[PDB]
């Protein structure tokens, strides 16, 4: 709830890398590799048992060994050492972390755990998040990033790494980035109200697929778009497609009333998603 | 484009796969707009499941292969699907990602069409999306006499429009 | 003499950079710029002062 707790994983000083690797098909080899790139300010701390070294950085061989508290984790590991990890996490003391990968089964007690030691969590299955602005890319994303006025939130990876590549295409850049994944603890309505305050932003762009709390959402898109212009893509439009999205429940016209009564305005189909940028 | 490269047409049963759920969501949007016709899978082609599917992939059209799909997934789909009789056109989608790389899998897609016995039964449609990591992909579709577009909802418009002329 | 001895230098299993540094254009920056984009197996450890940190 709070909007102190966003600062870490916004504006972070350091970041540890549980599961870094040095085979290069690996997740935790390319997560090293975009945030070795991105021109970080910080250290970046390797966690693993099976390599001495990462890319040429000392490596720890587990969390409780870390000379000091990370303000960021990325879990980079299979979905059944999730819980034991983010317990030993909250314990050291970190406030933040991204998790690659869960099922669907999990997410009581992963909202229970973090309760517990008061932390936050950005959607399973997620692909990260980037902030030129701050020269950090922590994601599983392979096409790069610049920096520029406009902020993108989407639900889904493919439109981002698609909107990503228009972007390099036309040498045009960001000013944050962010995929939400299940959108378990982190939401919508948070973000905009940190953007709506943030000075290198002047527009935002969003893809949404659903929706958890309606009033929250209605109300920060009605204050944000005082002074910001806001345009939001939806998808599901179909029987088939709802059944192949499993968002089977609501309806569409209430979709556009709710669109309408905050200020913002729907664009179409992909060309004009394009445009709008 | 379509005038030049797209084989003639032998019926309006549509199939789809993609290595992302998003926009096979909006090919369907468009394609329910313009009131086009999905194909049905038979329960004989379930050799899907068997056949080095991951267990995790639901068998269905349209056929979400995930985000990490690799380049042998898309061949052993490719020929399983055009060894049946249950459809009339098929629609491949590639998004940009770091196990399929986009020059690689067009380069297998189109050795695959080549040496396919029953490959000139069915018409074929591609669309690769990305405009930077993509060029020479679409080059080489451009030399081989395969169709390809920008978007999907393009490719659903081109063709409606044939489906429509017949 | 010593030609044991060589070894550490030809086939070391770990560098120490002292006096690596953030500014673009100093020598240490450079140092560790080339280490880094090497390819090496092993840990590479800046030495200084001045910074909490150096290129990651
Ligand atoms: C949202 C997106 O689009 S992300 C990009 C698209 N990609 C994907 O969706 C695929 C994501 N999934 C994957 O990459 C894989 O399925 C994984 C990583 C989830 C699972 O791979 P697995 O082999 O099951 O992982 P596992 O957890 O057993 O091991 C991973 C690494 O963690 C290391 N590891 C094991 N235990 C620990 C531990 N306690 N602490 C730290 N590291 C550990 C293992 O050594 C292994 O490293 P190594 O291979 O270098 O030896």
């Amino acid at each position: 709830m709070s909007q102190r707790g966003l600062e870490a994983l916004l504006r972070p000083k350091s970041i540890a890398v549980i599961g870094a690797s040095m085979k290069p098909n690996r997740a935790g080899y390319l997560m090293m590799r975009n945030l070795l790139a991105g021109g970080f300010n910080g250290p970046v701390l390797p966690v693993t048992p099976a390599w001495k070294a990462v890319l040429g950085v000392l490596a720890w061989p587990d969390i409780a060994s870390l000379p000091f508290t990370p303000d960021l984790a990325v879990l980079c590991t299979n979905a059944s050492r999730n819980l034991a990890l983010l317990e030993e996490l909250g314990e050291k003391g970190c406030k933040t972390c991204i998790i690659l990968s869960a099922p669907a089964s999990q997410h009581e007690d992963l909202r229970a755990c973090a309760l517990r030691h008061n932390m936050r969590l950005l959607g399973p299955n997620s692909l990260g998040l980037l902030a030129p602005w701050q020269g950090l890319n922590a994601s599983f994303s392979p096409v790069p990033i610049k920096r520029g006025k406009l902020a993108f939130i989407s639900q889904s990876a493919a439109v981002s790494n698609t909107i990503l590549d228009w972007a390099q295409q036309r040498k045009m850049g960001f000013s944050y980035f962010i995929a939400l994944g299940d959108s378990l603890d982190i939401d919508v309505d948070e973000l905009l109200d940190y953007l709506a305050r943030d000075s290198k932003t002047s527009a935002i762009l969003l893809y949404l697929e659903q929706l958890s709390d309606a009033r929250r959402f209605v109300s920060a898109a009605r204050s944000a778009s005082r002074n910001k212009p806001i345009l939001v893509i939806k998808s599901g439009r179909s029987p088939a497609a709802q059944r192949l999205l499993n968002t089977t429940a609501g309806m569409d016209p209430a979709w556009d009333a709710a669109i309408q009564r905050a200020g913002l305005l729907r664009v179409q189909d992909t060309h004009e998603l394009f445009s709008a940028v | 484009e379509t005038l030049s490269h797209m084989r003639p047409l032998r019926g309006d049963r549509l199939m789809i796969i993609s290595n992302g759920a998003a926009p096979a969501a909006l090919a369907l949007d468009a394609l329910w707009s313009r009131n086009g016709k999905l194909a049905t899978l038979s329960e004989e082609t379930c050799q899907k499941l068997r056949d080095a599917l991951p267990e995790h992939v639901a068998i269905s059209n349209p056929l979400d292969l995930r985000d990490d799909a690799s380049s042998e997934h898309y061949i052993k789909t490719l020929d399983i699907l055009l060894h049946s009789q249950d459809f009339d056109a098929l629609m491949v989608i590639h998004s940009p990602s770091a196990a399929a790389p986009a020059t690689e899998s067009a380069q297998v897609l189109i050795e695959a069409v080549k040496h396919h016995p029953r490959s000139k039964y069915v018409s074929l449609l591609t669309n690769w999306c990305g405009e930077h990591s993509s060029q020479e992909a679409r080059r080489l579709f451009s030399e081989a006499g395969l169709p390809t577009y920008r978007t999907p909802e393009g490719t659903i418009t081109a063709f409606m429009h044939m489906v429509e002329y017949r």
